[PDB]
RNA sequence: GAAGACGGUCGAACUUGACUAUCUAGAGGAAGUAAAAGUCGUAACAAGGUUUCCGUAGGUAAACCUGCGGAAGGAUCAUUA
RNA sequence: AAAGGAAUUGACGGAAGGGCACCACCAGGAGUGGAGCCUGCGGCUUAAUUUGACUCAACACGGGAAACCUCACCCGGCCCGG
RNA sequence: GCCGCUAGAGGUGAAAUUCUUGGACCGGCGCAAGACGGACCAGAGCGAAAGCAUUUGCCAAGAAUGUUUUCAUUAAUCAAGAACGAAAGUCGGAGGUUCGAAGACGAUCAGAUACCGUCGUAGUUCCGACCAUAAACGAUGCCGACCGGCGAUGCGGCGGCGU
RNA sequence: UGACGGGGAAUCAGGGUUCGAUUCCGGAGAGGGAGCCUGAGAAACGGCUACCACAUCCAAGGAAGGCAGCAGGCGCGCAAAU
């Protein structure tokens, strides 16, 4: 098994107009390679999403509609994890 | 056109003896593949017994909770949902009775407004939902 | 659904059956 | 002139092999058509905002997108010596 | 319990072509928008800052320029005109 | 490849990725490579349908018309069966100029792993061996008969002033 | 094949379509299969001999079985008489 993520992991979670949300996941792993999870995420979350790049900041995917809860299930389920360290900021 | 000379009766017959399995009815009553899952077996009613009572709501421009019950068949061991019939009718049936349950009223296709119910009940432990239903009888 | 994707969709879906079922 | 007995035949039945119908318990696992106040977007109908669709081949959460050949059910029945 | 074919009227278009109008531009004038002030509306506070109206078809509009009545609104009390 | 000028070329709604003082784009004379056959080209032609276009050959084949030629019903449609069948595709070989799925980048957008640009593999190209599907469309089976007109067009034949 | 065959039945304008286990004829079988005795006539079962299957009485040494005859009860069933 691969070494254990960094320090902390935040989810942010902002709006865009109507019934829509944009949610992001922030800072999961610099020492990870295959950051094209977004495919393991669409696939799995059935949502619409890539990764912009972000310069000195923690290679955010963005996905639209809202997914704070469905990471945890998700976050759980896989190996990385201890479960203390998502802190969530939806309203 | 048609082959219509004099001593071409068998192309007709032949014909039109494998051209009828397109027609529905003769294929759906002479393969016999329906009589196998079909329920009944070709009955007119089956004796039964109640699992459990469920209600089922009507499709979409109807709005009711129709009372419906799960009837368990003696005679092969198959399970049907029975819809029993009148107003209040419901209450006259305790759970493991034996029913008499008919068809619907249209030969195999399940409607209504009732989705997937096929089946109504007709008698409760030899006493008839008639006769329990106008005061002529009693449980 | 236009009508060839759903033909080619059918046709990944039963390309795969094919593969899972000659494993054994 | 009875029982029995060698042999002969007709031969039910049991024995271990097959193979082949009909129904049944099937842990999982993959599909539907309804229910229609869930979620993600708009692929089709207006030149539907990239004209649609057919055959095939590759890809992608998803409708779909792209290639090469074909059709108008096209958005032209026609465009000049 | 319809799915579909052809055809008519209508609505609609991110189609083609005409027509009208100073609630359109062109010829142009006084302006408005920047400035102090009256006044309405959005917010903010209040015990209340009552209220309807939000693109022409809201915002000097309820003929609404309210010191009491108006007066709905707040704080305290009489009153049957039960 | 050789010249001989120069600071941009390309590309787009706008641009950026790409190329360029080791000399690009444009101009000139040349060589070679592979694909392709414009304009003439039409509601015109041929083919059983798929299809088919530079010249001159050679090889067989065919509709149409003309016929006072011959045979004398040999015919129509087609279970079984066979021949051909665009493009994509698969395998073996040769070829590779351009286009171009997959892919790598750029930019448009909230996001586009789509349209829009730069480059490119497999393929497109040819010779053998497979596969037998298309909106393979006149969305209209084939043979025969009968039933109004009209003016041209392709081919073959006949008859008519003229030019 | 929820198939005994036929004379026939219900529908029916003409054509058809469907049904016929059923009182008349013809076949087949008496739980499944065999094999026989007598007799003119049987592969008889209100005859016999076994095997299979299921069942009754027993002093556990043995004995006897066959309603798809009329009535009747069991069972299966929506569904059939003293």
């Amino acid at each position: 098994l691969p070494a254990g993520t960094e320090d902390y992991i935040h989810i942010r979670i902002q709006q865009r107009n109507g019934r829509k949300t944009l949610t992001t996941v922030q800072g999961i792993a610099d020492d990870y390679d295959k950051k094209k999870l977004v495919k393991a995420f669409k696939k799995k979350f059935a949502c619409n999403g890539t990764v912009i790049e972000h310069p000195e900041y923690g290679e955010v995917i963005q996905l639209q509609g809202d997914q704070r809860k469905n990471i945890c299930q998700f976050l759980v389920e896989i190996g990385l994890a201890k479960d203390d360290q998502l802190k969530v900021h939806g309203f | 056109g048609k082959c219509r000379g004099l001593r071409t009766a068998r192309k007709l017959r032949s014909h039109r003896r494998d051209q009828k399995w397109h027609d529905k009815q003769y294929k759906k009553a002479h393969l016999g593949t329906a009589l196998k899952a079909n329920p009944f077996g070709g009955a007119s009613h089956a004796k039964g017994i109640v699992l459990e009572k469920v209600g089922v709501e009507a499709k979409q421009p109807n709005s009711a909770i129709r009372k419906c019950v799960r009837v368990q068949l003696i005679k092969n061991g198959k399970k049907i949902t029975a819809f029993v019939p009148n107003d209040g009718c419901l209450n006259f049936i305790e759970e493991n009775d034996e029913v008499l349950v008919a068809g619907f009223g249209r030969k195999g296709h399940a409607v209504g407004d009732i989705p997937g119910v096929r089946f109504k009940v007709v008698k409760v432990a030899n006493v008839s939902l008639l006769a329990l239903y106008k005061g002529k009888k009693e449980r | 659904m236009r009508a060839k994707w759903r033909k080619k969709r059918m046709r990944r879906l039963k390309r795969k059956r094919r593969k899972m079922r000659q494993r054994s």
